């Protein structure tokens, strides 16, 4: 499953 | 060398990415080129299964996995290449650690 763009906003904020 | 670190859970998921390498290398649009990168990555290879696929299926039998390079397209037309090798690590639950290696040749 590939990460959507809201998963690697929250990713690239954390 | 100019790299982003990922760390994946068994499913696949990504639950970390550190961009400390890219935010010291000086150049703007690195957050562009992130994303970029992750995308090509995860997108099928034609017929075949796309590299995130290959290697998560390698890395969970074998323990560790390498892409070849894939491009992609920054935001202003530039073309960059990359390539991907993960780690299957036993610390906690196990997880994979992927560093993607960013050629702009």
């Amino acid at each position: 499953l590939p990460p959507t763009e809201q998963d690697l906003t929250k990713l690239l904020l954390e | 060398v100019e790299s982003f670190m990922t760390k994946q859970d068994t499913t696949g998921k990504i639950i970390s990415i550190d961009t400390s390498s890219l935010r010291a290398a000086g150049r703007t649009g690195w957050e562009d080129l992130v994303r970029k990168c992750i995308y090509a990555f995860f997108q099928p290879q034609g017929r075949e299964p796309s590299y995130a696929r290959q290697l998560f299926q390698e890395v969970m039998t074998r323990g560790t996995a390498s892409s070849p390079s894939y491009r992609f397209i920054l935001n202003d037309g530039t073309m960059l290449s990359a390539h991907t090798r993960c780690k299957l690590c036993y610390p906690m639950q196990p997880f994979i650690m992927g560093i993607h290696i960013i050629d702009r040749e």
